DNA sequence: TGGAGAATCCCGGTGCCGAGGCCGCTCAATTGGTCGTAGACAGCTCTAGCACCGCTTAAACGCACGTACGCGCTGTCCCCCGCGTTTTAACCGCCAAGGGGACTACTCCCTAGTCTCCAGGCACGTGTCAGA
DNA sequence: TCTGACACGTGCCTGGAGACTAGGGAGTATCCCCTTGGCGGTTAAAACGCGGGGGACAGCGCGTACGTGCGTTTAAGCGGTGCTAGAGCTGTCTACGACCAATTGAGCGGCCTCGGCACCGGGATTCTCCA
C-alpha cells in the first residue's frame, strides 16, 4: 500500500497545531483535574466555566512555551528527540524548580 | 461529594504529543509524558493556591476567572481575555 | 359592614398571638377593586427584649422599627436582603410581636401570578414571607397604618397545630431553639417543614 | 453656561480624559492628580491602541478576513519586535503561536 | 465600564472596513487596562521617590519612556506632548 | 534618615547574643525589611482594591503573606502575627 | 492627667516599631484607610523573617569561626535554605559571592 | 572610544571561574563584552531617566537600584 | 614540574568561589559606565556607589550567566563553554528573541 | 526520472448567530467659583566629584609547548513513528436539587483628624576588641 | 601584633501615644439563578499491536586550540593637592488642584436586523514516495 516516512506526518501536524488557535487537551480530564487539585486546598469548593478555560488556556501556552525551549535545548545537543533532561534544563535556566 | 484521585492520567499522551507539535517538536521520547504531567501538575498547583487564596479571602466559595487572573497576574504570566 | 375586626382582638402577649392567629384570611385591597381571601398556614413569635433573635434585643428602639410601641396590633412592613420585605406586627407589651410566614390564597391567583413576576407554580406562588409580600403589592409605606382601619388590609375569621424548631437564626444563643412556629399538621404547602417534629 | 465640550475633544483624542482622570483619583496612586496628566495618558493609550489594532488589521485583510479575532491580535503582537518586548509576558487568549519550524528539522 | 467603543471608534480611524469579535475587544479592553496600570504604578513610583505628591505629564512621561521600548516610547511621547499642548492652547 | 538598625541590633542580640554585625550587613537588612515591607503592602493594597474595600487590615496583611512567602515560611509568619495580634487586642 | 506612654511594640510584645509601620502604611498611598491591627501584623511578620535571616547567619558566621555576620554569611544563609531562596531568588547581595559548587563532569577521575 | 575592551580576557576568565566553568572557548570574550554592554546600556539608561526625572546632573546610586529594581534586579546593600 | 591541563582551573573555581571580591578592574569599568552613558546624556557626574552598584550588578549577572553557559555545556557532553552556550542560556531566559 | 495516491487549496451555495446600529435615560463628566497649599524659583552653603601627578607593583600581555578535548566518521540496535483495529469515555442534550451569592437599607464600631507632651530614636564623642 | 570599625554613653527633638470626637465603611439581614450530579445514546478519539527504519549512542582517530608557565610591560591603585559644579536645604509666594453645587449629554443596557464566516461537497493543484 503507501506508508509515509518518519517525520512527515510530524512535520504536517508541526503545521496543522500551530495554524489552529484550538485548545488541544480535551475539556473535561482538565477540569477533573482542577478539582482534585483544589481538593486538597479546600473542600466543597466551586468552580465557574471561565475559570477552568483560564486554567486551560495559560496551561496550555505554559507547555507550549516550554516545549519550544525543550525543543531548542534538544537541537543545542544534536538530538531531533526531546527527553526528560531537555525539560530539566529548560526550566532550571528559567528558574522553575 | 466523594474524593477524586488519579486524574492526572486524563492529561492522555496524544494531548502532549499534541502540545508538543504547536511547540514545533518532531520527535518525542517515551519518557516525555510524565515529566509533562509533573510539570503541569506543578503549575496547576501553583495558579490555584494562589486563585483559593483570593477566593478565601473574599469569603467565598467559588473560584470565579478574575481570581485565576489575578493568581497568574500574581506570577508574571498575564492574561488576556477573561477579564481585566 | 361586619366582617372587619376591631381593635380588641390585638390585645393579646406573644405566644397567644402566635397561637390564636391561625386560619384568619389575610385580605388586601389593592386598586384594581378586586379581593384575594388568601389564609395563612403558619406565623412566628418575637418576644423582643429577651428574645436575642428579635430586632429589639436589649431595649433597642431604632427610628426604623418605630411603630411597634404606641399600641398592640400595630402593622410593621421591614425590608430585608435588599429588595424583599417582611410582616411584623406587634402584640401588647413593647417589645412583643409576630411574623407573618406563609398563606394558602382560595382565589385571585392569577393577579397573584402577574405581579409575582418584575415556575411560578401555585406551591411556590407565595410560600414565603417575602413571597406574600410581593404577591400583595406591599411597600414600605404601609408602615404609617395599622391592621384594623379604613379600605386596606384586614382580616376574616375564617371556620392539628404543630410547633416546629427554629430554621434561619444558627445554632447560637439561647433562645433560638425554643418552638414558637406554628403550623397545621399534613399541608404540603409548607415552605419550612419538619418531619421529626410532627410527631410530638 | 457655555456649550460644554469634552476634555478629549479639547485634547484632539477619542480616549476619555476624565475617566483616566477618574481612575487615577480613584486608584490611590498619589494624593493630587495634575490637569495635562490623564491628557498625555489617554494619547499614550490611544497610541498603543492604534498601533495594535493596525497591524491586527493587517493580518486580518492578510487571511481574507474582515473581522479582527484574538489570532490575529497574536500574530500582530509577536511579529513587531517592539509589541513582543512589551507584551513579553503576556499570554493572548485562543491567540495560537507563530508558525516556526526549525532548519534542522525540515528534511533535506 | 469598559473601553470598547473608544477601540472601536480607533479602528475605524484606521481601518475603516475592518469590525471586531468580542474576544478581541476582552483583549484590547485588558491591554488598555494593563497599560494604565503599569504607567500609573511607575508614576505613583516615581513621585514617591522624588518626594512628590502629585502625578504631572512629565510624571507620565517618564514613567512611559521606562516602560515602553525605543521606537514606541518616542512616539507616545510625541503624540502625549501633541495632546498636552492641544488641551493647553484650547 | 531612618531605618531599622536598632531593632535589628534588638533582634540579633535576641537570638545570636554573643554575635556582632557588619554596617553592610545591616544595609542589607535594612535594604530586605524595606522590600518585604513593600511588597506585603503592595499584595495587602491589591487586595483591597480587588474586594472594593477602602481599608487595609489584619487579613489583608494575613493573605498577603500567604501569597508572596512559601510554604512553612508562610505558617510560621501567621502564627507570629496571630499571636501578636491577639496579645495587642487582649491588653488595653 | 495623661497615663504612661506604653508603646505599641511592647503591647504586641514585638520589637519591630508598630508606630513606624503604621505610619509608613498611610503616607505609602496603599488605601484609604489602615486598621489598628496591620502594623501589629506586619511588624510581626517582618520582625519573625528578620529572626529567622539572623538565625541562619549567626550560624554561618559560627560555623566559619568568626564573631561577626558579613554579606557572605547573609548570602550563605539566604541561599543555603529553599525558602528563603525562593523568597530571594531575584536578589542580589553586594558582597555576597555564590556557594561552592563543582559539578560532577568536572571534578576528576 | 574603546573602553570595552577594559574587560580583559583574565577578568572573565575569573568571572567564569566563579561561576564554575572548567574550559573556555576563545570566542567567549567578544559574546561576553557584547552581552554586558547590553546589560550596561539598558541599566544605565533607565538609570540617566530616573536622574534626568529629578532634574539633576549626578547619577546616584538610589537611581541604579530603582533601574535594577524595575527590570527584576534587586540590589541589597546600597540603600535600596 | 608542569601541571597537568585542568588542576589550575579547578584550584582557581574553588578560590574564586569562596572570596567576595571585585573581579573586574574599578578604573576600567568606570571607563566603560561613562563611555555608555556618554550615548544618553552629556555631562553626567556618577557617584562612586553607583559605579559600585552597577559593578556588583554586572558582576552577579555574568556570573549567573557562566553558571547556566557551564549548563549548556554540560548538557551537550562537553566542558569548554561556547558562545551557542551564552545564545541559549540567554533566549531560554528570555533576553535574545 | 515519471506516475499513483493522499493531502491541500479553491470555488459555490447555505444558514445561523453574533456584531453593529438605534434609542431612552441616568449617572458621571463638565463648568464655574473658592480655598489652602504643594511646589516653582531664587539663593546660599559646602559636599563630594573631577582633574592631575607620582610610584610601586600586581596584574595583564605576548609567546612557546603539548596535551586534553571537540568533532567528524562508523556501526548497531533500541525506541518511536505510522498505520489499522478495538475499546473507552468525552461531548452533547435534558433535567432536577440545593447551596451560594446578588442586593440594598441600617446601624454601630472604628479609624481619620487634632492638641498636647514627652520619651524613644538619631547624631556624635569614646575607648576597645576582633581580624588581618 | 596594630588598627579601624563597631559597641557604648549623652544630648536634644520630633514624632508617636493618650484622649476626645465625627462620620462613614463594613457587617448583617430570603430567594432565585448557577453550579453540580446523574442518565443516556453517539461517535470521536484514545489505546494497543506490530513492523521497520532511522536516530541515539558508544567507540575511535586526529588535529588543533586552550591551559599553563615565564619574561616583560603597563597601567590599576593608593596617596595627595586643588578646585568648582552642583546636591541639598531654606524662605517666599502664587498658580494649581481638591472640593462642591448645578447642569446636561454621552455612554450603557435593551432590542432588533442582516451579513460574515464556518461548514459541506466536488474538483483542480501540490507533494511525497517508490519502481
Amino acid at each position: 500500500p503507501h506508508r509515509y516516512r518518519p517525520g512527515t506526518v510530524a512535520l504536517r501536524e508541526i503545521r496543522r497545531y500551530q495554524k489552529s488557535t484550538e485548545l488541544l487537551i480535551r475539556k473535561l480530564p482538565f477540569q477533573r483535574l482542577v478539582r482534585e487539585i483544589a481538593q486538597d486546598f479546600k473542600t466543597d469548593l466551586r468552580f465557574q466555566s471561565s475559570a477552568v478555560m483560564a486554567l486551560q488556556e495559560a496551561s496550555e501556552a505554559y507547555l507550549v512555551g516550554l516545549f519550544e525551549d525543550t525543543n531548542l535545548c534538544a537541537i543545542h545537543a544534536k538530538r531531533v528527540t526531546i527527553m526528560p533532561k531537555d525539560i530539566q534544563l529548560a526550566r532550571r535556566i528559567r528558574g522553575e524548580r | 461529594r466523594k474524593v477524586l484521585r488519579d486524574n492526572i492520567q486524563g492529561i492522555t499522551k496524544p494531548a502532549i504529543r499534541r502540545l508538543a507539535r504547536r511547540g514545533g517538536v518532531k520527535r518525542i521520547s517515551g519518557l516525555i509524558y510524565e515529566e509533562t504531567r509533573g510539570v503541569l501538575k506543578v503549575f496547576l498547583e501553583n495558579v490555584i493556591r494562589d486563585a483559593v487564596t483570593y477566593t478565601e479571602h473574599a469569603k467565598r466559595k467559588t473560584v470565579t476567572a478574575m481570581d485565576v487572573v489575578y493568581a497568574l497576574k500574581r506570577q508574571g504570566r498575564t492574561l488576556y481575555g477573561f477579564g481585566g | 359592614h361586619l366582617t372587619r375586626l376591631g381593635l380588641e382582638f390585638f390585645d393579646q402577649p406573644a405566644v397567644p398571638l402566635a397561637r390564636a392567629f391561625l386560619g384568619q384570611v389575610l385580605v388586601r385591597r389593592l386598586p384594581n377593586g378586586t379581593e384575594l381571601r388568601g389564609r395563612i398556614v403558619e406565623t412566628e413569635a418575637y418576644l423582643g427584649p429577651e428574645d436575642e433573635a428579635a430586632h429589639s434585643r436589649g431595649g433597642r428602639q431604632t427610628p426604623r422599627n418605630r411603630g411597634m410601641f404606641m399600641k398592640p396590633g400595630t402593622l410593621y412592613v421591614y425590608i430585608i436582603y435588599g429588595m424583599y420585605f417582611c410582616m411584623n406586627i406587634s402584640s401588647q407589651g413593647d417589645g412583643a410581636c409576630v411574623l407573618l410566614r406563609a398563606l394558602e390564597p382560595l382565589e385571585g391567583l392569577e393577579t397573584m401570578r402577574q405581579l409575582r413576576s418584575t415556575v411560578l407554580k401555585d406551591r411556590e406562588l407565595c410560600s414565603g414571607p417575602s413571597k406574600l409580600c410581593q404577591a400583595l403589592a406591599i411597600n414600605k409605606s404601609f408602615d404609617q397604618r395599622d391592621l384594623a382601619q379604613d379600605e386596606a388590609v384586614w382580616l376574616e375569621r375564617g371556620p392539628a397545630v404543630v410547633a416546629a424548631a427554629r430554621v434561619g437564626v444558627g445554632h447560637a444563643g439561647e433562645w433560638a431553639r425554643k418552638p414558637l412556629r406554628f403550623y397545621v399538621r399534613g399541608s404540603p404547602w409548607v415552605s419550612v417543614v419538619d418531619r421529626v417534629a410532627e410527631q410530638d | 453656561r457655555a456649550k460644554a465640550k469634552t476634555r478629549s475633544s479639547r485634547a484632539g483624542l477619542q480616549f476619555p480624559v476624565g475617566r483616566v482622570h477618574r481612575l487615577l483619583r480613584k486608584g490611590n496612586y498619589a494624593e493630587r492628580v495634575g490637569a495635562g496628566a490623564p491628557v498625555y495618558l489617554a494619547a499614550v493609550l490611544e497610541y498603543l491602541t492604534a498601533e495594535i489594532l493596525e497591524l491586527a488589521g493587517n493580518a486580518a485583510r492578510d487571511n481574507k478576513k474582515t473581522r479582527i479575532i484574538p489570532r490575529h491580535l497574536q500574530l500582530a503582537v509577536r511579529n513587531d519586535e517592539e509589541l513582543n518586548k512589551l507584551l513579553g509576558r503576556v499570554t493572548i487568549a485562543q491567540g495560537g503561536v507563530l508558525p516556526n519550524i526549525q532548519s534542522v528539522l525540515l528534511p533535506k | 465600564e469598559s473601553y470598547a467603543i473608544y477601540v472601536y471608534k480607533v479602528l475605524k480611524q484606521v481601518h475603516p472596513d475592518t469590525g471586531i469579535s468580542s474576544k478581541a475587544m476582552s483583549i484590547m479592553n485588558s491591554f488598555v487596562n494593563d497599560v494604565f496600570e503599569r504607567i500609573a504604578g511607575e508614576a505613583s513610583r516615581l513621585a514617591h521617590y522624588n518626594k512628590r505628591s502629585t502625578i504631572t505629564s512629565r510624571e507620565i512621561q517618564t514613567a512611559v519612556r521606562l516602560l515602553l521600548p525605543g521606537e514606541l516610547a518616542k512616539h507616545a511621547v510625541s503624540e502625549g506632548t501633541k495632546a498636552v499642548t492641544k488641551y493647553t492652547s484650547a
